[PDB]
Protein backbone atom coordinates (compact mmCIF):
# COMPACT_ATOMS: atom_id res chain seq x y z
CA UNK A 1 0.00 0.00 0.00
CA UNK A 2 2.84 2.33 -0.88
CA UNK A 3 1.88 5.32 -3.36
CA UNK A 4 -1.70 6.11 -2.55
CA UNK A 5 -2.90 5.63 -5.87
CA UNK A 6 -3.77 2.35 -8.71
CA UNK A 7 -2.06 0.71 -11.15
CA UNK A 8 -2.64 -2.34 -12.98
CA UNK A 9 0.99 -3.02 -13.68
CA UNK A 10 1.36 -6.71 -11.45
CA UNK A 11 3.83 -6.42 -8.70
CA UNK A 12 7.04 -8.42 -8.96
CA UNK A 13 10.23 -9.22 -6.96
CA UNK A 14 14.00 -8.37 -7.92
CA UNK A 15 16.13 -11.89 -9.31
CA UNK A 16 18.79 -10.44 -10.98
CA UNK A 17 21.01 -6.90 -11.62
CA UNK A 18 22.71 -7.31 -15.16
CA UNK A 19 25.26 -4.67 -15.34
CA UNK A 20 27.18 -2.83 -17.75
CA UNK A 21 26.79 0.22 -19.90
CA UNK A 22 25.49 2.41 -22.59
CA UNK A 23 25.99 3.03 -25.92
CA UNK A 24 25.34 6.33 -27.29
CA UNK A 25 22.19 4.84 -29.40
CA UNK A 26 20.79 4.42 -25.61
CA UNK A 27 21.36 7.99 -24.25
CA UNK A 28 20.06 9.33 -27.04
CA UNK A 29 17.06 7.17 -27.34
CA UNK A 30 15.83 7.28 -23.54
CA UNK A 31 16.55 10.88 -23.58
CA UNK A 32 13.19 13.39 -23.14
CA UNK A 33 15.12 16.57 -23.58
CA UNK A 34 18.47 17.22 -25.73
CA UNK A 35 19.57 20.17 -22.96
CA UNK A 36 21.06 22.83 -24.92
CA UNK A 37 21.67 26.45 -22.94
CA UNK A 38 23.89 26.89 -19.56
CA UNK A 39 21.21 28.87 -18.13
CA UNK A 40 18.12 27.23 -15.37
CA UNK A 41 15.18 30.01 -15.60
CA UNK A 42 14.05 32.37 -17.66
CA UNK A 43 14.87 36.04 -18.23
CA UNK A 44 11.56 36.78 -16.32
CA UNK A 45 13.12 34.77 -13.03
CA UNK A 46 9.28 33.05 -12.47
CA UNK A 47 10.07 29.86 -14.98
CA UNK A 48 12.52 27.49 -15.77
CA UNK A 49 13.90 28.11 -19.43
CA UNK A 50 13.36 25.33 -21.52
CA UNK A 51 15.86 23.44 -23.21
CA UNK A 52 17.99 24.39 -19.96
CA UNK A 53 19.31 22.67 -16.85
CA UNK A 54 15.63 23.11 -15.75
CA UNK A 55 13.56 22.23 -18.52
CA UNK A 56 9.76 21.44 -17.19
CA UNK A 57 10.40 17.75 -19.08
CA UNK A 58 12.41 16.30 -16.90
CA UNK A 59 9.89 16.89 -13.94
CA UNK A 60 9.84 18.79 -10.89
CA UNK A 61 10.73 18.76 -7.49
CA UNK A 62 7.85 22.01 -6.28
CA UNK A 63 4.39 20.34 -4.62
CA UNK A 64 2.23 22.42 -6.45
CA UNK A 65 3.26 22.06 -10.59
CA UNK A 66 2.79 18.18 -11.91
CA UNK A 67 5.34 16.85 -14.36
CA UNK A 68 5.09 17.64 -17.86
CA UNK A 69 5.80 14.07 -18.85
CA UNK A 70 3.66 12.22 -16.77
CA UNK A 71 1.31 14.50 -15.28
CA UNK A 72 2.34 13.68 -11.71
CA UNK A 73 2.72 15.32 -8.58
CA UNK A 74 6.06 15.70 -7.10
CA UNK A 75 5.48 12.55 -4.68
CA UNK A 76 4.82 9.78 -7.68
CA UNK A 77 7.45 11.36 -10.89
CA UNK A 78 10.85 9.21 -10.11
CA UNK A 79 12.64 11.83 -13.09
CA UNK A 80 13.36 11.72 -16.42
CA UNK A 81 16.50 11.78 -18.15
CA UNK A 82 18.29 14.68 -20.03
CA UNK A 83 21.43 14.08 -22.65
CA UNK A 84 23.95 16.87 -23.53
CA UNK A 85 26.24 16.17 -26.90
CA UNK A 86 29.95 16.50 -27.04
CA UNK B 1 54.70 2.33 -29.36
CA UNK B 2 55.15 2.37 -25.80
CA UNK B 3 52.56 4.29 -24.43
CA UNK B 4 52.90 6.48 -20.92
CA UNK B 5 49.87 8.70 -18.91
CA UNK B 6 51.01 12.06 -18.16
CA UNK B 7 47.83 13.58 -16.11
CA UNK B 8 44.54 13.10 -18.68
CA UNK B 9 46.63 12.46 -21.77
CA UNK B 10 48.34 8.75 -23.13
CA UNK B 11 50.85 9.82 -24.98
CA UNK B 12 52.87 7.11 -26.97
CA UNK B 13 56.70 6.72 -28.32
CA UNK B 14 57.84 5.26 -31.45
CA UNK B 15 61.18 3.53 -31.01
CA UNK B 16 62.06 3.19 -34.74
CA UNK B 17 64.01 -0.10 -35.81
CA UNK B 18 67.81 0.08 -35.34
CA UNK B 19 67.63 -1.46 -39.48
CA UNK B 20 66.38 1.47 -40.09
CA UNK B 21 69.59 3.68 -40.18
CA UNK B 22 67.97 6.59 -37.86
CA UNK B 23 68.92 6.92 -34.11
CA UNK B 24 67.23 5.16 -31.31
CA UNK B 25 65.03 7.99 -30.63
CA UNK B 26 61.34 6.96 -29.81
CA UNK B 27 59.12 9.67 -31.48
CA UNK B 28 56.54 10.55 -29.12
CA UNK B 29 52.96 11.73 -29.48
CA UNK B 30 49.84 12.80 -27.64
CA UNK B 31 47.78 9.88 -29.17
CA UNK B 32 44.43 11.36 -30.30
CA UNK B 33 41.02 10.09 -28.82
CA UNK B 34 39.42 9.61 -31.96
CA UNK B 35 41.70 7.38 -33.51
CA UNK B 36 41.85 5.24 -29.86
CA UNK B 37 38.14 4.94 -30.86
CA UNK B 38 38.19 3.97 -34.40
CA UNK B 39 41.07 1.33 -33.53
CA UNK B 40 38.84 -0.07 -30.80
CA UNK B 41 35.39 0.18 -33.20
CA UNK B 42 37.32 -2.51 -35.24
CA UNK B 43 37.46 -5.22 -32.88
CA UNK B 44 36.04 -8.44 -33.74
CA UNK B 45 34.09 -10.56 -31.46
CA UNK B 46 35.84 -13.36 -30.69
CA UNK B 47 38.61 -11.31 -29.73
CA UNK B 48 35.16 -9.51 -27.32
CA UNK B 49 35.23 -12.60 -25.65
CA UNK B 50 38.91 -13.17 -25.20
CA UNK B 51 39.74 -10.11 -23.96
CA UNK B 52 36.97 -9.96 -20.81
CA UNK B 53 34.43 -8.01 -22.78
CA UNK B 54 30.40 -7.67 -23.54
CA UNK B 55 29.12 -7.98 -27.10
CA UNK B 56 25.71 -6.71 -25.32
CA UNK B 57 26.22 -5.17 -22.66
CA UNK B 58 30.24 -4.02 -22.31
CA UNK B 59 31.77 -2.97 -25.45
CA UNK B 60 34.89 -1.21 -25.41
CA UNK B 61 33.84 1.50 -27.69
CA UNK B 62 31.26 2.46 -24.89
CA UNK B 63 34.40 3.40 -22.38
CA UNK B 64 34.75 6.94 -24.57
CA UNK B 65 32.10 9.30 -23.89
CA UNK B 66 30.09 10.67 -26.82
CA UNK B 67 27.05 11.80 -25.29
CA UNK B 68 26.46 12.82 -21.43
CA UNK B 69 23.45 11.63 -19.61
CA UNK B 70 21.65 14.55 -17.53
CA UNK B 71 20.23 13.26 -14.20
CA UNK B 72 16.81 14.94 -13.40
CA UNK B 73 16.31 17.16 -10.65
CA UNK B 74 15.47 14.87 -7.77
CA UNK B 75 19.27 13.42 -7.93
CA UNK B 76 20.06 17.49 -7.72
CA UNK B 77 17.30 19.12 -5.36
CA UNK B 78 17.36 22.79 -5.23
CA UNK B 79 16.67 23.99 -1.90
CA UNK B 80 14.43 27.67 -2.00
CA UNK B 81 14.35 29.32 0.97
CA UNK B 82 12.23 32.14 -0.40
CA UNK B 83 10.10 32.71 -3.20
CA UNK B 84 13.14 34.33 -5.24
CA UNK B 85 15.89 32.70 -3.14
CA UNK B 86 16.80 29.39 -4.79
CA UNK C 1 0.18 33.62 3.58
CA UNK C 2 2.23 30.80 5.35
CA UNK C 3 1.08 32.13 8.89
CA UNK C 4 2.22 29.23 11.59
CA UNK C 5 -0.10 27.39 14.05
CA UNK C 6 1.01 29.62 16.61
CA UNK C 7 -0.88 32.17 18.85
CA UNK C 8 -0.34 35.34 17.14
CA UNK C 9 -2.46 36.75 20.10
CA UNK C 10 0.31 37.49 22.39
CA UNK C 11 2.19 40.10 20.43
CA UNK C 12 1.71 43.67 20.75
CA UNK C 13 1.50 46.15 17.97
CA UNK C 14 5.09 46.71 17.79
CA UNK C 15 5.23 42.64 16.91
CA UNK C 16 7.49 41.67 20.19
CA UNK C 17 5.87 40.18 22.85
CA UNK C 18 6.33 42.20 26.20
CA UNK C 19 7.79 40.78 29.57
CA UNK C 20 6.03 38.90 31.84
CA UNK C 21 3.62 36.35 29.45
CA UNK C 22 3.89 32.67 30.09
CA UNK C 23 4.95 31.33 26.50
CA UNK C 24 4.27 27.35 25.92
CA UNK C 25 5.03 25.45 22.83
CA UNK C 26 5.10 26.52 19.70
CA UNK C 27 4.22 30.00 20.40
CA UNK C 28 5.71 33.08 18.35
CA UNK C 29 7.75 35.88 20.48
CA UNK C 30 8.76 37.78 17.73
CA UNK C 31 6.41 38.73 14.52
CA UNK C 32 8.67 39.64 10.96
CA UNK C 33 7.04 40.05 7.38
CA UNK C 34 8.53 39.91 4.23
CA UNK C 35 7.93 42.08 1.39
CA UNK C 36 7.27 40.23 -1.82
CA UNK C 37 8.02 41.44 -5.66
CA UNK C 38 4.53 41.23 -7.68
CA UNK C 39 6.38 38.73 -10.28
CA UNK C 40 7.09 36.14 -7.29
CA UNK C 41 4.25 33.60 -7.31
CA UNK C 42 4.33 30.27 -5.37
CA UNK C 43 3.20 28.16 -7.76
CA UNK C 44 -0.50 29.56 -7.59
CA UNK C 45 -0.60 29.27 -4.23
CA UNK C 46 -0.27 33.36 -3.63
CA UNK C 47 -3.52 35.13 -3.82
CA UNK C 48 -4.15 38.90 -4.74
CA UNK C 49 -4.34 40.33 -1.59
CA UNK D 1 6.84 52.04 25.87
CA UNK D 2 9.90 51.65 26.44
CA UNK D 3 12.91 52.55 29.02
CA UNK D 4 16.34 54.17 28.83
CA UNK D 5 19.28 51.72 29.61
CA UNK D 6 21.36 54.20 31.55
CA UNK D 7 18.97 56.72 33.18
CA UNK D 8 15.92 54.48 32.47
CA UNK D 9 14.38 56.96 31.49
CA UNK D 10 10.34 56.47 30.58
CA UNK D 11 10.24 57.15 26.95
CA UNK D 12 7.66 56.01 24.17
CA UNK D 13 8.31 55.34 20.44
CA UNK D 14 6.69 54.96 17.04
CA UNK D 15 6.72 52.35 14.28
CA UNK D 16 9.18 55.50 12.41
CA UNK D 17 11.32 57.28 15.57
CA UNK D 18 14.76 56.82 15.74
CA UNK D 19 15.95 53.72 18.41
CA UNK D 20 17.59 56.50 20.69
CA UNK D 21 16.89 57.96 24.08
CA UNK D 22 16.46 61.78 24.25
CA UNK D 23 18.24 62.52 27.37
CA UNK D 24 21.38 59.96 27.32
CA UNK D 25 21.23 59.04 23.56
CA UNK D 26 22.08 55.66 24.05
CA UNK D 27 21.17 53.13 21.37
CA UNK D 28 20.35 50.52 24.09
CA UNK D 29 16.46 50.41 24.77
CA UNK D 30 14.51 48.19 27.32
CA UNK D 31 10.93 47.03 27.14
CA UNK D 32 8.84 47.72 30.16
CA UNK D 33 6.67 44.78 31.96
CA UNK D 34 2.95 44.52 30.82
CA UNK D 35 1.27 46.78 33.46
CA UNK D 36 -1.92 45.09 33.60
CA UNK D 37 -1.25 41.63 35.42
CA UNK D 38 -2.97 38.62 33.12
CA UNK D 39 -3.14 35.14 35.40
CA UNK D 40 -2.45 32.40 33.54
CA UNK D 41 -2.50 28.63 34.42
CA UNK D 42 0.35 25.68 33.74
CA UNK D 43 -0.58 23.80 31.90
CA UNK E 1 -5.18 23.60 -5.74
CA UNK E 2 -6.32 21.01 -2.78
CA UNK E 3 -9.71 20.69 -1.56
CA UNK E 4 -11.75 18.00 0.30
CA UNK E 5 -13.69 15.58 -1.62
CA UNK E 6 -16.62 15.06 1.12
CA UNK E 7 -17.13 18.65 2.25
CA UNK E 8 -17.05 20.64 -1.37
CA UNK E 9 -16.49 24.12 0.67
CA UNK E 10 -14.76 26.92 -1.12
CA UNK E 11 -12.46 28.07 -0.44
CA UNK E 12 -11.20 25.21 0.95
CA UNK E 13 -10.21 25.34 4.87
CA UNK E 14 -7.19 23.41 5.93
CA UNK E 15 -4.27 22.96 8.41
CA UNK E 16 -0.62 21.67 7.80
CA UNK E 17 0.72 19.09 10.69
CA UNK E 18 4.11 19.61 10.37
CA UNK E 19 5.35 17.60 13.07
CA UNK E 20 3.38 14.58 11.85
CA UNK E 21 3.57 15.57 7.97
CA UNK E 22 0.38 15.77 7.53
CA UNK E 23 -2.21 18.21 5.50
CA UNK E 24 -5.66 17.97 7.42
CA UNK E 25 -9.22 19.58 6.48
CA UNK E 26 -9.83 21.52 9.65
CA UNK E 27 -13.58 20.60 9.19
CA UNK E 28 -13.83 16.91 8.65
CA UNK E 29 -10.61 15.94 9.69
CA UNK E 30 -9.66 13.76 6.65
CA UNK E 31 -5.86 13.64 6.04
CA UNK E 32 -4.86 15.35 2.48
CA UNK E 33 -1.73 14.71 1.89
CA UNK E 34 1.57 12.90 3.81
CA UNK E 35 4.83 13.41 4.00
Amino acid sequence: MVGQQYSSAPLRTVKEVQFGLFSPEEVRAISVAKIRFPETMDETQTRAKIGGLNDPRLGSIDRNLKCQTCQEGMNECPGHFGHIDL
Amino acid sequence: PTIRKDGLKLVGSWKKDRATGDADEPELRVLSTEEILNIFKHISVKDFTSLGFNEVFSRPEWMILTCLPVPPPPVRPSISFNESQR
Amino acid sequence: LRMKHGTYDKLDDDGLIAPGVRVSGEDVIIGKTTPISPDEEELGQRTAY
Amino acid sequence: KYICAECSSKLSLSRTDAVRCKDCGHRILLKARTKRLVQFEAR
Amino acid sequence: VLTCPECKVYPPKIVERFSEGDVVCALCGLVLSDK
